[PDB]
């Protein structure tokens, strides 16, 4: 439903809950703040980059 | 080696966060949950004093708090109980029909699991000042930074400073919150974050009932009340005090075995000298009174009979969670297997003074005289007291496991509760002690498709305890629940949306309806089975839209009290459904500039608990404007604007008897500056 899916995928994130790490699929960017989207992480969709452990592919945005 | 796995159990389908919480700037959490869904929050209208809410019909613990706050149960009873503000939580999640049985002692039905605001690691210095309408200026201040170069130790200073002028003519809102919190952190597999609350609030605020007349039926002038009216006294006074600090610690040792344990002692406490309103003299209750008979049958229907309350309590709440993860898996079903036990020690003193009928005067509605008043008069005829002592005892094992096999993933737990209860009347010498020991268990099955659909069911029980006490020391019985959730929800790995939907059979036993006719001290009564149905949607379309709309179905009866049996709870809606979005005009002319407006409706609801009269259905628009100072040179700074009931309407929230409504809440300006270094 939303304008974008699963194609409009650029980077994906690295994370840590309950000692193990996870991966989230991010998006756009705004300022310090990613669009993860598999929800189960940050509880929403805007999360600041903070919440994770290392971006890595989210080195080329602008 | 692998691409590292996403997350694919069901998390985080309601949760508020910062990024959230510092745009909506919730004035209570009251708010901030405002648009979630499976709530109705603006049940008591427009007061701060307490943070209640109705999720599937049932309210809050005992009529106390069902809300958890970094863990543990909160605390509360017998009116004295603790309130957060939002600037001091990180995450403020709802928790919709909970699967877990460490939520077992709380209700089967709904949850809501504050955090504190946790150290960082990074750099945070924000100051926030936000000020507007009635007299409303809170200023905050949050510090939060490291202390060595690996981090290891990290601090965080929150406080707030808000003191705001009620709606009702004559009534203060003041709140003075600091909470020191720190954070140690060795390796990856260590944590010993140590919290704190601290907050002196010398006006809560107001809490009094208006009459159902010029509320919501025309008064015999013709006319209805107005939006701010005040029928206590000059002199009512309303304070708080609350103290917490406590820790929470998890250890992982080996890849299978991990430690947590969590605590909090804390020490709250209020007083009470207000006033609240009876009803008129027409009302079928007084009809005993001696001031209201004193009248013409034409002069009963604009005279309020009111009473008075004196009040002084005193809590020292402990709590400990200690729980053990034992993560192995047995053949192709692996395993995380939750071991726990929990504690809880309470200790109120009610050192009160109530009034009966006719304890104070009357007013005359035409013409209010609202003077002062001698709460320190004892007159043996219209007043009685109440010096009680309370005393909580609870201790439950629990043990959950979440099994996974393929793409099927079984929740189940089992919980056995030894609760204790001891209350002393100090006149009458009474000390009434109830042992209770009860087996409560919560299994939940869901399958886990690929994209992210996942249809669940699940059998929920409850050991909730009884917070409340009735007139003379009466221990009520605590309350077992048990539910039938069936549902879907959908956790897309890909897309970002998120729909869940779900409908429920939630019966709770030993429920207490207050009001025994005459005085608020609550009344026993029958069980109450509801149903109803949830849906929630949370998506962005596109990156400068973020959609966000809930619609709830809400369906109660009385189920064996023979009086009411066969009648929905009053200030329970039966549709309920709210709406929001905001637009971000990032990458152009106003870049910075984030717009957002949403909407609320609330279904009619009933008043008293024999459903005489109906509160009609109401919708309220709120809206905001926010912009960042990116242009300015200030990076992560925005001044923003809050309008809440944006065409300002007049409505009644709720009615809990003909004696007692609750107006609406008018027309809120907030400007927000908050500021990062």
């Amino acid at each position: 439903c939303s304008t974008f899916g699963p194609k409009d995928i650029k980077c994906e994130a690295y994370y840590m809950q309950d000692h193990v790490k996870y991966k989230a699929n991010v998006f756009d960017r705004k300022g310090d703040m990613f669009l993860v989207s598999p929800i189960m992480a940050y509880g929403s969709f805007w999360a600041p980059v903070s919440y994770f452990t290392e971006g890595n592919t989210c080195e080329g945005v602008f | 080696k692998t691409d590292t796995p996403i997350q694919k159990v069901p998390q985080s389908i309601s949760v508020v966060t910062a990024e959230e919480m510092a745009l909506h700037q919730p004035k209570s959490v009251k708010e901030a949950l405002s648009y979630t869904p499976g709530v109705s929050v603006g049940t008591r209208g427009a007061s701060n004093t307490y943070d209640h809410l109705i999720i599937r019909g049932f309210a809050a613990e005992g009529q106390s708090q069902n809300n958890y706050l970094n863990g543990l149960k909160l605390q509360g009873n017998f009116y004295n109980d603790a309130v957060i503000d939002p600037y001091m939580l990180e995450r403020a999640e709802i928790m919709r029909g909970p699967v877990s049985v460490l939520y077992g002692k709380s209700s089967p039905g709904g949850l809501l699991n504050m955090v504190s605001k946790r150290p960082t690691t990074e750099p945070l210095k924000e100051v926030q000042f936000k000020a507007g309408t009635d007299s409303l200026f809170q200023t905050g201040f949050d510090f939060s930074d490291s202390l060595d170069d690996d981090g290891v130790y990290s601090y965080r200073l929150t406080g707030l400073a808000r003191s705001a002028n009620a709606q009702q003519k004559g009534s203060e809102e003041q709140r003075y919150a600091i909470a020191p919190a720190f954070t140690w952190r060795p390796d990856d597999k260590t944590n010993f974050t140590f919290l704190s609350y601290f907050q002196n609030e010398p006006e809560t605020g107001y809490y009094g009932w208006l009459p159902k007349e010029g509320t919501v039926e025309p008064l015999p002038n013709g006319k209805r009340l107005p939006t701010d009216f005040n029928e206590g006294a000059k002199n009512n006074t309303y304070s708080r005090n609350e103290k917490m600090v406590g820790y929470s610690f998890d250890h992982e040792f080996n890849d299978t075995f991990t430690v947590r344990q969590n605590l909090r002692f804390a020490e709250n406490k209020t007083s009470q000298n207000s006033v609240y309103g009876y009803g008129v003299c027409s009302d079928p209750a007084n009809a005993y009174s001696k001031q209201c008979a004193a009248l013409a049958p034409a002069d009963k229907g604009h005279y309020l009979a009111r009473k008075y309350v004196v009040d002084d309590e005193k809590l020292q709440n402990f709590s400990v969670d200690t729980q053990l993860q034992s993560k192995f898996a047995t053949g192709d079903i692996d395993h995380t297997l939750l071991t726990g036990v929990d504690f809880m020690r309470m200790r109120n003193d009610i050192n009160a003074w109530f009034g009966y009928d006719d304890s104070v005067p009357l007013l005359n509605l035409y013409n209010p005289v609202n003077t002062d008043f001698d709460f320190n008069a004892k007159d043996p005829a219209n007043s009685g007291p109440y010096r009680i002592l309370n005393k909580q005892k609870q201790t439950g094992v629990y043990v959950q496991d979440q099994a996974q096999w393929d793409k099927v993933l079984v929740t189940l737990g089992g919980r056995y509760d030894w609760a204790d209860q001891e209350s002393l009347n100090r006149v009458a010498g009474t000390t009434d002690k109830r042992d209770d020991k009860q087996f409560t268990w919560r299994g939940g099955v869901n399958y886990l498709f690929d994209n992210g659909v996942t249809p669940y069911f699940s059998y929920s029980e409850s050991f909730e305890p009884s917070s409340q006490v009735g007139k003379d020391g009466n221990i009520f019985a605590p309350s077992k629940g048990k539910q039938y959730e069936v549902g879907v929800k959908y956790v897309p790995e890909d897309r970002p949306i998120v729909v869940t939907g779900a409908v429920y059979n939630l019966t709770k036993t030993n429920n207490l309806m207050a009001d025994p006719e005459g005085s608020f001290f609550s009344v026993e009564g029958g069980e109450i089975r509801a149903r109803g149905v949830e849906i929630e949607a949370k998506a962005a379309l596109s990156a400068s839209v973020n959609v966000v709309g809930s619609y709830t179905y809400t369906d109660a009866e009385y189920t064996t009290d023979t009086t009411y049996k066969g009648n929905t709870p009053a200030q329970v809606p039966k549709h309920m459904a709210s709406l929001w979005a905001d637009y971000t005009f990032f990458d152009g002319p106003l870049s910075g500039l984030t717009l957002g407006t949403g909407g609320r409706y609330t279904g009619s609801s009933y008043g008293d608990p024999a459903n005489s009269f109906k509160v009609g259905s109401y919708t309220v628009v709120d809206a905001l404007v926010r912009y960042d100072l990116a242009r300015v040179g200030m990076a992560g700074s925005n001044v923003a604007l809050h309008v809440n009931n944006l065409f300002d309407r007049e409505y009644v929230a709720s009615c809990f008897n003909t004696y007692g409504c609750f107006w609406g809440a008018e027309r809120q300006v907030v400007a927000t500056a908050t500021f990062r270094f």
